[PDB]
RNA sequence: GAGACCGAUAGCGCACAAGUAGAGUGAUCGAAAGAUGAAAAGCACUUUGAAAAGAGGGUUAAAUAGCACGUGAAAUUGUUGAAAGGGAAGCGCUUGUGACCAGACUUGCGCCCGGCGGAUCAUCCGGUGUUCUCACCGGUGCACUCCGCCGGGCUCAGGCCAG
RNA sequence: GGGACCGAGGACCGCGCUCUGCAAGGAUGCUGGCGUAAUGGUCACCAGCGACCCGUCUUGAAACACGGACCAAGGAGUCAAGGUUUUGCGCGAGUGUUUGGGUGUAAAACCCGCACGCGUAAGGUGAGAGCUUCGGCGCAUCAUCGACC
RNA sequence: CCCACCCAUACCCCGCCCUCAGGGUAGAAACGAUGCCCUGAGGAGUAGGCGGCCGUGGAGGUCAGUGACGAAGCCUAGGGCG
């Protein structure tokens, strides 16, 4: 055929509705983007397999690709959500990543996120009072 | 708005005057001798210039100017009387002791805290000179303005140490 | 967490910047770096005592290159969409919200950071 | 030369495929098909049915025909032989002609399939003059 | 005002971009990342009865 | 410096100051060192001389790379077709000059020598007989060598 | 009717009582010059001053908008604050003094006990979704299993300058 | 034996040795004070050393000469036609819709009937990229002998 | 004539920057491949040639971008990056 992940890449690598430009680095808002960085490796709507973690109310959801259905995006992603244990959470993950060859080198990259969306969730420490010093604390 | 903002209004008595003709550079100088004074003693300063009884010194703009032996009190030679200037001065004074009054203020307490000279949008003249020139006569005016006021540890171990034996014994 | 990746030490080869020549003198000179055309200037020539001009020689070290002291990179945040941007990037991204950002906007972007664990680089300005 | 001249996406895939066979295998071959991909137009020129017939005249016959260029037709041929032809382009009426004759079009992607190591190929290059 | 305002382009190019234009609107990652909401739609060439 | 001196120098691969190489004597050589004695100082080394540069400042000329010689793989890959496996081999080579004693030179990048312990001399642009530097020292070659290692 | 045009030193000389003011005997030459505020609500009244104005008081969201009126740079000037100055100043490298400051840190992780508060503990059964072997829902599993808090002990990692 | 400067890299792999290991492909271990302007940074000044005022023009070079009171705004290789070289793109013995005509959501976009512009209507030997069934086959191009008009 | 000593951007060792050159990198646990990793050498520069990057007015698409809870502009002996 005339279109393949290759391609797209090779359409939408310079420039994308996604992509976030700064001096310190390039990013990426995609929804099927685990590290939110601008790579072959990490542009889930380039790839025909691709993995995507975001909020819950409690826990995770996590949307995968089907290959059988790019072409009907209703159908196109399979949703799962987590709101059992995190532990739990990370071995549905990783097996979702690895162990059918979905996508084995975004296992940890996978489980990451879940571990910092986990992580956000939990209650706030309070911050310690701001300190003066020199001749703002003397005035 | 004024320049001296630190000043609070309600325990004050301020004047202004703007676009005054007079020359800047002269009252420039008559502003500098009054500054920090007592407002009577400025008045009677001011009035015993008129009288040439009393020189201000010119220390800024005294480029080509005479000697006196009255200017010997400022520790100057050059010293002027600047006639004008002072009529100015006197009358924005005497308006600030007004105001002063209406507030209620000590005008025997009052000392002369900010007094500022500022120049003013200059004012033209053109007189005729021969070889075919026409002479600019350019006036310099000033703004004035003055304000009354009334006259009024991280030590280290070892030096936590060294302390506490000097203090026992 | 608040705490950066570990790295190398950060060493800054020159501090100080590179005026202008006689930018000192003339006011309309501004003091922003321009490289002298002259054919006999001593700048360019490279006489000592003179001003010094800038080189690829004074770059910094590619692994501490765009680092504040702390550490972080900062990354440009207009609003809390940002900052979900660098959920991933706690120990080696810092967020500094734009100078237009509204105060209560401001608010948000705060507490989203601090649910995230991103360090804000201007999170007491209109506080 | 590292990056092609061409914006075209399609170049730039089949330039990657053959970096990586000239890379992984010993064939002269894919080195001289890489270094074709990376220069000009004038520098590639056509090649006609007339030219490639007279080619596989006295025995390349059966043989796999491979230009890195645009495949023409001409008028002065009468006949056209059976023959397999991989290029980069071919023009309409060349590869209805060939097509009509009973040989095969290919593009260079399908032959590093068929023969990633240039294999029982001939490879020839347009009229420079 | 003569300053070639207007550009000439082969009828044979002008054909050749309205077919890849076509083309990439069928591929659904190029919606996408073009702005387009299409995550609710199915088919992504969607067609439409005209009963309708 | 004349252009005659200048080839030469570029022949005895001595381009910056400092650099050290050794040379087989021979007429063909021996005259080419002698129009270069206004720049240079040789003599004749002895093994302490020759087990320290290779040891020291020993780097070969690996596919027109300088590669340090800190194992005896690197040697035996570039020059054990001639019969030099190891480290020793090569000080026997240069010492005992052999049949391949221009494959082991020529391997040897020039070597890098710092500026003298001590000093030249008070004068060191006249002749060695002279009380300067420049010439043949013969077996005095060795007390530079160890200044400038 | 429009513009991938210009935006008050631009665009026609003219965005304004512009072919005007003004110059030349005349033919002719020919400028400068826009912006308070949503609304004049354009400061009543009191007081000092001959007056111009000033100060209180007041309108207003704002007078840090008072018709010398949006915003208000630089050259140049005044006052205040700090500092330097035996026939130039200014510039480069490096300390020191004085003033003034951005960071960093405030603790996290993981084990072993105890008090808890709650059944998304393992397994099995049904349904569903998928990458066809992995998951999710519901039930069973009502407590040496699992999840959060609190009180202790310990390990590790944590900033700056040093020996 | 006594000093000085430095610690680049970051799971393992190697060469090795004096092998329960090691000084062998790059610093670890133990400890103290402080945890704040203390380190650090920016300014101004003093101090030691260093340091001609820019541009233009002429000349082998200087020197002379010219421009420079200060600031803000403006300020100078552009457009058109005709040739030409190189890069990208389309079609390719053809190529060019846009004088014009036909639709149109109306100066856009889409379509094209007839002319018209530019171009077009087969050998021997030696090298030689690349294939090879190892016998050989031989691109482009050059040299030579050709053949034809 | 002899001994020691002083210091140049010069010579030796190390760190960092850039450029050039030579290698590795897919039955993909796989990548701003315009990337990453390894090794070596080099660094003055007028006329001139080549490349990258910064900035200003306007246009298309895009950031469900910012903003009267304050855009733009201007001031700053306040900081950060290059």
């Amino acid at each position: 055929s005339n279109v393949s992940a290759d391609l797209i890449w090779e359409v939408s690598r310079n420039y994308n509705s996604f992509l976030v430009k700064q001096r310190t680095g390039t990013f990426s808002r995609d929804a099927l983007n685990l590290t939110n960085q601008h790579s072959r490796k990490h542009a889930g709507f380039v790839n025909d397999k691709a993995l995507g973690i975001v909020p819950a109310e409690k826990g995770v959801k996590v949307i995968a690709k089907k290959v059988k259905a790019a072409n009907k995006p209703a159908s196109s992603l399979y949703t799962v959500t987590y709101k059992s244990t995190a532990r739990k959470a990370y071995k549905a993950i990783a097996s979702q990543a690895a162990k059918h060859g979905y996508r084995a080198d975004l296992r940890q990259a996978a489980v990451a996120r879940a571990s910092a969306i986990l992580r956000s969730q939990r209650p706030v420490k309070p911050e310690p009072p701001k300190k003066l010093r020199g001749a703002a604390a003397r005035r | 708005r004024y320049a001296a903002t630190e000043i609070a209004p309600t325990k004050s008595a301020r004047a202004r005057g703007s676009y005054l003709r007079v020359s800047f550079k002269n009252t420039r100088e008559t502003a500098q001798a009054i500054n920090g004074w007592k407002l009577q003693r400025a008045l009677t300063f001011l009035q015993n210039v008129i009288d040439k009884k009393e020189a201000v010194p010119m220390r800024r703009y005294a480029g080509s100017t005479g000697r006196t032996a009255q200017g010997k009190q400022w520790g100057v030679s050059r010293a002027r009387w600047p006639v004008k200037s002072a009529q100015f001065l006197i009358g924005l004074l005497k308006n600030a002791e007004a105001n002063a009054d209406a507030k209620g203020l000590d005008t025997g307490n009052l000392i002369i805290k900010h007094i500022q000279v500022n120049q003013a949008p200059k004012q033209r003249r053109r007189t005729y000179r021969a070889h075919g020139r026409i002479n600019p006569y350019m006036s310099n005016p000033c703004h004035i303005e003055l304000i009354l006021t009334e006259a009024e540890s991280h030590l280290s171990s070892r030096q936590r140490g060294v302390r506490i034996r000097r203090a026992l014994t | 967490m608040v705490a950066a990746k570990k790295h190398v030490p950060i060493v800054k080869k020159r501090t100080k910047r590179f005026m202008r020549h006689q930018s000192d003198r003339f006011k309309c000179l501004d003091s922003a770096w321009r490289k002298p055309k002259g054919i006999d200037n001593r700048v360019r020539r490279r006489f000592k005592g003179n001003l010094a001009m800038p080189s690829i020689g004074y770059g910094s070290n590619k692994k501490t290159k765009h680092m504040m002291p702390s550490g972080h990179k900062a990354f440009l945040v207009h609003n809390v969409k940002d900052v979900e941007l660098l959920l991933m990037h706690n120990r080696t991204y810092a967020a500094e919200i734009a100078h237009n950002v509204s105060s209560r906007k401001r608010i948000d972007i705060i507490t989203r950071a601090k649910q995230l664990g991103v360090k804000v680089t201007n999170a007491k300005a209109k506080v | 030369r590292k990056a092609p001249k061409s914006d075209n996406v399609y170049l730039k895939l089949l330039v990657k495929l053959y970096r990586f066979l000239a890379r992984r295998t010993e064939a002269p071959f894919n080195k001289v098909v890489l270094r074709r991909l990376f220069m000009s137009r004038i520098n590639r020129p056509p090649v006609s049915l007339s030219r490639i017939a007279r080619n596989l005249k006295n025995g390349n016959e059966k043989k796999t025909v491979v230009v890195v260029a645009t495949v023409t037709d001409d008028n002065r041929l009468l006949q056209v032989p059976k023959m397999e032809v991989a290029a980069l382009r071919f023009t309409a009426k060349a590869r209805a002609r060939i097509e009509a004759a009973g040989g095969r079009t290919l593009t260079l992607d399908q032959l590093a399939l068929e023969k990633p190591t240039g294999a029982n190929t001939l490879l020839l290059r347009g009229p420079k003059n | 005002i003569w300053r070639k305002w207007h550009v000439k382009i082969n009828q044979g190019q002008k054909r050749f971009a309205t077919a890849s234009a076509l083309a990439a609107s069928a591929v659904a990652p190029l919606l996408m990342a073009r702005g387009h909401q299409v995550s609710t739609v199915p088919e992504v060439p969607l067609v439409v009865d005209s009963a309708a | 410096i004349p252009p005659k001196p200048r080839k030469i120098l570029q022949l005895l691969r001595l381009r910056q100051i400092n650099n050290g190489v050794f040379v087989k004597v021979t007429k063909a050589t021996a005259e080419m060192i002698k129009i270069v004695e206004p720049w240079v100082a040789y003599g004749y080394p002895n093994l302490k001389s020759v087990r320290e540069l290779i040891y020291k400042r020993g780097y070969g000329k690996v596919n027109g790379q300088r590669i340090p010689l800190t194992d005896n793989a690197i040697i035996e890959e570039n020059l054990g077709k001639y019969g030099i496996i190891c480290i020793e081999d090569l000080i026997h080579e240069i010492f005992t000059v052999g049949p391949n004693f221009k494959q082991a030179a020529n391997f040897l990048w020039p070597f890098k020598l710092s500026n003298p312990n001590g000093g030249f001399r008070p004068r060191k642009f006249k002749h060695f007989i002279e009380g300067g530097d420049l010439g043949n020292r013969e077996e005095h070659i060795n007390a530079l060598i160890r200044a400038m290692n």
